[PDB]
């Protein structure tokens, strides 16, 4: 009965996730594998293939190129933000929380979730861009001038490890709900009901991983460590902000590469 | 442009 209720919670979350997120992990992987009906993504793997790509314009200045990238990617994240917000409303107990706390939890949580989404678009070789119609290689991105060449590499490093857990959508639904109901965000008024919902979600997650991945070893534990890696990845992004503001001049970047980065995070 | 992430979220919650 306890276990039945943990299974029912997992199902509720999964159904709600499918309703809220059009871009699922299964859909990303079907594009990355080829199972998909339609023709494959165009591969950008060098400057020539970059120029030969145009599936997507004003003249950007030197010491602004990087900040304009971070700002632009954050603005294009809004539909994800809205999707996550919608999913969050379906998490039992969440809308009965203090409005102030709902907003806080999302303000911090969304960035961690956006990285989990980013991982679904990646493999060890590259990342899907331009609504899944393009594929930009990891090798190419790593080859670009300092500081840009170090922008994406750590997200690939995380994504290879995270994707090695082999989570599916039904697992990810509960994972993301666990990330959102973090009782340690700064400024929370009433933590008790938050940590209480998250404890229930943690139960549900444990059982889901046992049932969906009976073969695995410390999958629960390994997955919980990824919250740290996401945390860590989010806290860091600032360290990129301040390598920029004083870098060995200049920060020219080809306009198609600036366009591509605004699709990342 | 004075409306940030919280505005998007608050709007979406309402
Ligand atoms: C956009 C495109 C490309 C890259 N990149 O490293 O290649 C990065 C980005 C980008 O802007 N990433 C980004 C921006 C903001 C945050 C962020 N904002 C936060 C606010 C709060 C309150 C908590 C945590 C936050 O993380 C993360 C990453």
């Amino acid at each position: 009965p306890e276990s039945a209720d943990l299974r029912a919670l997992a199902k509720h979350l999964y159904d709600s996730y499918i309703k809220s997120f059009p871009l699922t992990k299964a859909k990303a992987r079907a594009i990355l594998t080829g199972k998909t009906t339609d023709k494959s993504p165009f591969v950008i793997y060098d400057m020539n293939s970059l120029m030969m790509g145009e599936d997507k314009p004003l003249q950007e200045q030197s010491k602004e190129v990087a900040i304009r990238i971070f700002q632009g990617c954050q603005f294009r994240s809004v539909e994800a933000v809205q999707e996550i917000t919608e999913y969050a409303k379906s998490i039992p107990g969440f809308v009965n929380l203090d409005l102030n706390d709902q907003v806080t939890l999302l303000k911090y949580g969304v960035h961690e979730i956006i990285y989990t989404m980013l991982a679904s678009l990646m493999n060890k070789d590259g990342v899907l861009i331009s609504e899944g119609q393009g594929f930009m290689t990891r090798e190419f991105l790593k080859s670009l001038r300092k500081p840009f060449g170090d922008f994406m590499e750590p997200k690939f490093e995380f994504a290879v490890k995270f994707n090695a857990l082999e989570l599916d959508d039904s697992d990810l639904a509960i994972f993301i709900a666990v990330i959102i109901l973090s009782g340690d965000r700064p400024g929370l008024l009433n933590v008790k009901p938050i940590e209480d919902i998250q404890d229930n979600l943690l139960q549900a997650l444990e059982l889901q991983l046992k049932l969906n991945h009976p073969e695995s070893s410390q999958l629960f534990a390994k997955l919980l460590q990824k919250m740290t890696d996401l945390r860590q990845i989010v806290t860091e992004h600032v360290q990129l902000l301040q390598v920029i503001k004083k870098t060995e001049t200049d920060m020219s970047l080809h306009p198609l590469l600036q366009e591509i980065y605004k699709d990342l995070y | 442009s004075n409306l940030g992430l919280e505005d998007i979220i608050r709007k979406a919650l309402m």
